[PDB]
């Protein structure tokens, strides 16, 4: 998955 | 609700020892007793707030996706049937998603938003307003699910109008919110194009802000930009 | 209870799924449903009963350690007056950890070790009412402390003794009994000679029989010797 | 802390 924050 | 007899100060103080024990449920419910005394949060609770539910409804993501494929391998050929168990559990889970996500929407609502007048708090829950429908969109399948994922972009889009109009290239908000952004674009729009574009022009442009920057100040814009960095480097 | 509508076979798929997303709560609240079902359990359904609430249960320890650590310091000469928030907390999670304890022993009494028959089953669950009063041992300050201590002693000791009349020293189940008996010793009864004399006997008296086993059953065995010999490595 | 299982 790619980052959120 | 249950902490309406706490004080403000203390469900703060408790919230703060949740998160040291790593008790992110009862963090998220000593911040929503907070909010519910009506006042404005201060930065530090808002921190509080975001931080709580991310990890409640991070963890109920990971959680669903796991059942979901399981329950995707389930409805392959060759695969034996096995009831209807899988589907019921893993509706279960996405049933309490939906309300984490529906209780945080309704602080935002009621009435965060409304009161939020300073670029940096309602930049900061507009984003927690597209963060929290797009994790409703993650597990939409039906009549609504346009409008949901409708609902996240109008969020995010108000949110990124006033972050260029008021904050700095390298605002941690202003970066957040991008990076957040482009992840919906990439995953719920089904825009990968668009997700890119919007990574790569907020990683250059904070690049070319660096130079305004304390030691401090670097440091917090340089670690968001290189999760935006991280992002493209698994998108290209 | 919630799950008397759901089918038992239903209640355990569904703790495996459980377990697969993480979910220990939800696997603790399937397995006890399985348990009031008022059959006997298998080997498996005994493993998942543990597991479940070993983690539950351990989630709630680490936290409790980490609040009372906070606690203790808050009492120490030159700390700043906090107030009652502290405490308060640290008293929400111990009683909820006590909840679950008090949980696990009423399956236990209401009836799963009444009916257990076999060496296995009946080592098994007198390990978990020692594992079980030995948390509430570890959080008890008051009048029946030395009640709760023994309590945990009694049934560990009851197990011990059906454990080395019925089981080779190579058992898993005897082993971990020892291992988790040996703890008891060392950080409940104040008795560290103890503690190191059963975790050293135990150890060397399945290594004498690890010639009689199978490739698998060597590998089961010996993990476990290896976390006697971390307990004596700590504890020399 | 000590191991357990
Ligand atoms: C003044 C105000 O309203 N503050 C609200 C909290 C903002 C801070 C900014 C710094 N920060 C981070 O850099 C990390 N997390 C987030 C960044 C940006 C957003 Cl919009 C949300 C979270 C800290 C954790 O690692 C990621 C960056 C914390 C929140
Ligand atoms: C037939 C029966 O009653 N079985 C109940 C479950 C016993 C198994 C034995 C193997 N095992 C382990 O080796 C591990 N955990 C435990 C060992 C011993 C006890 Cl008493 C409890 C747990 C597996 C996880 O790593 C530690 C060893 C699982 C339980
Ligand atoms: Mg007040
Ligand atoms: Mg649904
Ligand atoms: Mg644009
Ligand atoms: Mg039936
Ligand atoms: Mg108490
Ligand atoms: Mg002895």
């Amino acid at each position: 998955f790619p980052a959120t924050v | 609700g249950a902490m309406g007899s706490m004080e403000r100060a203390s469900l703060i103080q408790k919230a703060k020892l949740a998160e040291q024990a790593e008790r992110y449920e009862d963090m998220a419910a000593f911040m929503k007793g907070a909010v519910e005394k009506g006042e404005e949060l201060s930065c530090e609770e808002r921190n509080l707030l975001s931080v709580a539910y991310k990890n409640v409804v991070g963890g109920q993501r990971a959680a669903w996706r796991v059942l979901s494929s399981i329950e995707q391998k389930s409805n392959e050929e060759g695969s034996e049937e096995k009831g209807p168990e899988v589907r019921e559990y893993r509706e279960k889970v996405e049933t309490e998603l939906q309300g984490v996500c529906d209780t945080v929407l309704g602080l935002l609502d009621s009435h965060l938003i409304k009161e939020a007048g300073d670029a940096e708090s309602r930049v900061f829950y507009l984003k927690m307003k597209g963060d929290y429908y797009r994790y409703l969109a993650e597990v939409a399948t039906g009549d609504d699910k346009k409008r949901i994922i409708d609902s996240a972009r109008s969020a995010y889009q108000e949110a990124m109008d006033i972050s260029k109009k008021e904050m700095p290239p390298t605002n941690p908000i202003r970066l957040g919110l991008a990076l957040n952004f482009s992840v919906f674009h990439y995953e719920i729009a089904n825009s990968p194009e668009e997700a890119i574009s919007l990574a790569k022009t907020t990683f250059d442009e904070a690049m070319a802000d660096l130079h305004t920057l304390s030691e401090d100040s670097y440091k917090d814009s340089t670690l968001i930009m290189q999760l935006l960095r991280d992002n493209l480097t698994l998108w290209t």
